[PDB]
Formats: C-alpha cells, structure tokens, sequence
C-alpha cells in the first residue's frame, strides 16, 4: 500500500 | 535592451538543454533506470534541508501512455524523515491523458540497485484507486506516493554496494498488465 | 551590429527547439497519434483562409524505414472544401529512402478519435502505386493523398466528443505487412 | 483509393 | 564582455546541437545503420590525410545497455592503409557501465550495404575478451577493434552499387545473446 | 578475433 509524501 | 537579451537567452538555453536532458532519459516500456550522480553532495543538501527531494526524468508505459516520474528524499520524508531514504512514484500530466483510463491502476516496483548485483533493495505496491495520487492529473504532477521507509539511511552509508563512484541507481518497473 | 548576431542565435535556438519538439513526437512502429491543441483558433485560421492546412510531426514505419507525416485541412480541401474536415497521408523524403522499396505500398488507416472512446471516425486506403503521392520522394514532401471527405464539419462542431479541452486527436496506423 | 490533396 | 558572452554561448550551443544530433541517430536494439553523405569529399580528406577517420553516432544494445559506435577509415588503417576501407567497432563509456557485465563479449557483424540489394560486404567477429578494446571503458572511448581489410578501396570505385548519390550505408549488428 | 586500429 503506497504512502503519500508529506 | 541588448544587455537584456543576453541574460534572457541564457535561461532559455537552460530549459532547452534541460528538455534535451529529459529526452535522453525517457523510456516507453514502463521500465526506468535513474542514475543519481554526485550523490554525496545531493545527500548533504538533503540532510542540510536545502533540497529535500529530487524528481527524476519522466518515463512512459508506452509511446502514448501514462507519463510518470519518481521522487526521492535522500534523507527521508514523513515517517522516514531523517532515518530512511524515501522513494515515491509520481503520475504526471501526460499529453494523451484524455485517451487513457483513470484512475491509474498499474502495479509499481521500486528498486535501489546493488552495484555488486547482490541484495537489491526492492519494494512494490498496487495503487489505491481512490487516492488523489492516481486520479487524472489536474496539475503538472500528482502528489507522490510510495515508500517513506524504502531503505535505512545506514544501508547506504560508508562501505556499501549501493553507492559507488559517488552515484546510485534507482530502478522502477511499471506492470503493463491490462494496457 | 551586435544586435544582428544576437538575433542570429535566437533564431538558431528556435530551430533547435523545433527539432527537439519533432523528436518528442516521432514513433517508429507505424502507429502515430497526433494531438492538435488550440483547436478553435486553428479551426478559425482555416475557415478564414489564412492557414488552410497543418502538417503533423514526422513518424516512421521502423527505425530506418519510410518517413511519413499527416496533413489536415480543418475546413476541408478539394471536394470537401468548406463542408468537411480533410485528412491526408504524406510520404516524406527519408534519409534511408535509397534502401527502401518503391513505390510506397502500405495500407494506411486514418482516425479522428472520440475522446469518449465511443464512435471513432475511421477510414482506410491502399496506395495507388502509380500515383505520384507514393513515388520515391524527390522533394521534402510528396503530394499528400488521403480523405477529402474524412469527417463532416458538423461532427466536430459545438457540442461533440471529438473536440475536448480545445483539442482533438488524430491517429494513423501504417500496416507493416511485407516490411 | 486515396485522393490527392488539391 | 559582448565578444566574451556571445563567444561562450556558441560552444554550449554546438554541444546541445550535437547532443540532439546524436539522439536522433541512436538505436537501442543493437542494430545500427550509419549513413555517410558527402562521400567524395570525406573520401578525399582521408586520402589527403587531413581526416583519416570518422566516428559514427552512438548506439546501444538496450535502453540501459552498452554504448557503442563505429569508426571508419575511408582510406584504410594499419595493414589496410591506402588499399582498403577499414571499419572498426568501438565500446564507449556508457552511463550504466557499472550495471553491465565486463568485458564486452557480444558478437559483432559489420556491413557495407549494396544500394542495389545485391552483394553486401560482410564480416563478423567475436570479441577477444582479454583485449583492451573490450574491458570496461576508462575514457570516453576504448581503442577501436575490427576489420582493417574490410573492403578493397576498388570495390567502391567508379561504377559500383555501394556508393550512390555520393553516400554509403554502413550497418552494424550486435548479437544480444545472453543479455 | 578483431584487429585493433593503429
């Protein structure tokens, strides 16, 4: 599951 | 006015030279290898906070397919801030987006290559079709999405096989299943 | 005096920007998708008669194959003047022409894409080997040949699915059978 | 049959 | 300052214009076709001894594979000096060399094409893996290696099918077996 | 084997 950049 | 034209043409050149740079790097089979040279210096600029991230040249799934690029934080981002190397995938606004199916739903594989062909740092993911990172781009680039904890900042410290000749290689593979 | 030399460069760089733009569009598998933006204005320039036709960037059948491009008349040509969109195929003078078989004899398929992937305007044809449009090029471009009555000017007028975001997409497919 | 442009 | 500013920009342009000239010639499947125009003059410059050899644009075995080019001596080199056309293969310093296996060990086939598709001058060879010509490049280009006696300077004399419209075509085929 | 240029 990809985590978005902040 | 003559002195002005001088300072103007100088930047117009940087863009064209940049556009040629991108050109030399774009691939169209969904497989991309990004070479980051002058690593030490770029790694420093990230730790120092002057340049947190770098975007890679764009690449595509096919000649008129999705336009994509990668974004890396040499000193981590979010949950990996300062402890890891953070690597993300970016869906870019493409010329033919109107002809493609949305949202983007292709499996992505990210890799930090071992320059000794030993243990390659690998991780993959399937897009969350409800995420804004995979909807049709409205701006030049969608919010990057990927792996904030891709690789411990130690796995590429002093004597390791990932950093060699002050350069590293990142590889991305976009599954073309269904296209 | 120095003002002249400056324009000299600015002009030369304009040409290079054009070349790079061209390369960004060339394909080598005989499949070509042409995106025409700023459609409304271009459509106007054609109706007004100031710019009757537009040439597309060049594309190829293979890396060292035939060089080709398309030519469109947003307000028609010949038997379609003023009533239809006229689309033609153009055989261009290629660098490797001496190594290819002439006359050009590959089937061509032209398309105006529905941006709702529904009803695409399609037409195809087989070259008339005695036509000067398919003889080995003597000049930069042979006489274009194709479809004068490709699509009624009404099919792409006002509210339709071919024109979207003020742009249309034309697609050409050159059969590679025999090469 | 292709028709030539005019 | 004017003669200085306008002076430097001319060099950077020559480069960019060069990079762009290279890109449009590069292939990535190991097959390369080199067109040499203005043959008569080039041939003369070689006989006269002013320009003994010419390098062809670079080409690759794959998108991120070995970088290579050819080098020709229109009036021969070494054992073929003055009597033959000498043609060589060159392993160049590639961006991804660190990711490739060394020494270079692919079969190479060189050809002088008959523009009458009759008899093509052909010769092939397998690398001498201990030769410096095939080790990992340290400089821009390794020492060229190939065929000093490729084609008698007479075969391409007056009335022949290799020289046509003052141009010749050289073709190289790099076997990709094992890659 | 290939022969090197001189």
């Amino acid at each position: 599951y990809p985590i978005q950049e902040t | 006015q003559l002195e002005r034209s001088i300072g103007l043409k100088d930047l117009a050149m940087a863009d064209l030279e940049q556009k040629v740079l991108e050109m030399e790097a774009s691939t169209y089979d969904g497989v991309f290898i990004w070479k980051i040279s002058d690593f030490a210096r770029k790694r420093q600029e990230a730790v120092a906070g002057r340049i947190p991230a770098i975007f890679s040249p764009a690449f595509y799934t096919s000649r008129y397919g999705y336009k994509m690029c990668l974004r890396i934080y040499l000193n981590g981002d979010g949950t990996g801030r300062g402890t890891h190397l953070s690597l993300f995938f970016v869906v870019m606004k493409g010329p033919n987006d109107a002809l493609l199916r949305w949202p983007f739903n292709q499996k992505v594989t990210l890799m930090l290559l071992d320059q000794n062909n030993r243990e390659h740092v690998i991780d993959a993911f399937r897009p969350d079709v409800t995420s804004s990172s995979f909807q049709r781009p409205v701006n030049d680039m969608n919010i990057a999405s990927g792996c904030p904890l891709f690789c411990p900042v130690s796995k590429m410290e002093a004597k390791n096989s990932y950093v060699r000749d002050d350069a590293i290689f990142i590889k991305a593979i976009v599954d073309l299943t269904g296209l």
